[PDB]
């Protein structure tokens, strides 16, 4: 029993890795997302005005 | 003739519990640790991605 209920816990901690690595799948991609159209100060501050 | 003398005591020094080093770290009392051969710790990281 304490082979069985000790291999579940493996596989739950495999499988809560994956989704916990994808969900820091949302925060790189909306970041890099972001960096894509971000242009500089000293490019876009006399464009401001 | 019986005679006296004058003795000075030991200065006696705050034991380890009321000093401030104390807060860097951990106090156990362990009764029989000349028994102890030895010990470890043992960590398990698990790494996101």
């Amino acid at each position: 029993f304490t082979e069985y209920a000790g291999a579940i816990k493996t596989i739950t901690s495999a499988l809560q890795f994956g989704m916990d690595a994808l969900e820091r799948g949302l925060v790189d991609t909306v970041l890099a997302v972001k960096l894509r159209h971000a242009p500089p100060v000293f490019i876009l501050k006399t464009l401001g005005d | 003739e019986a005679l006296l003398g004058v003795y000075t005591n030991v200065v006696e020094f705050v034991k380890f519990l009321e000093t401030a080093l104390a807060a860097a770290c951990v106090n156990t009392e362990f009764k029989d640790l000349r028994r102890m051969i030895d010990g470890k710790i043992q960590f398990k990281i698990s790494m996101p991605t």
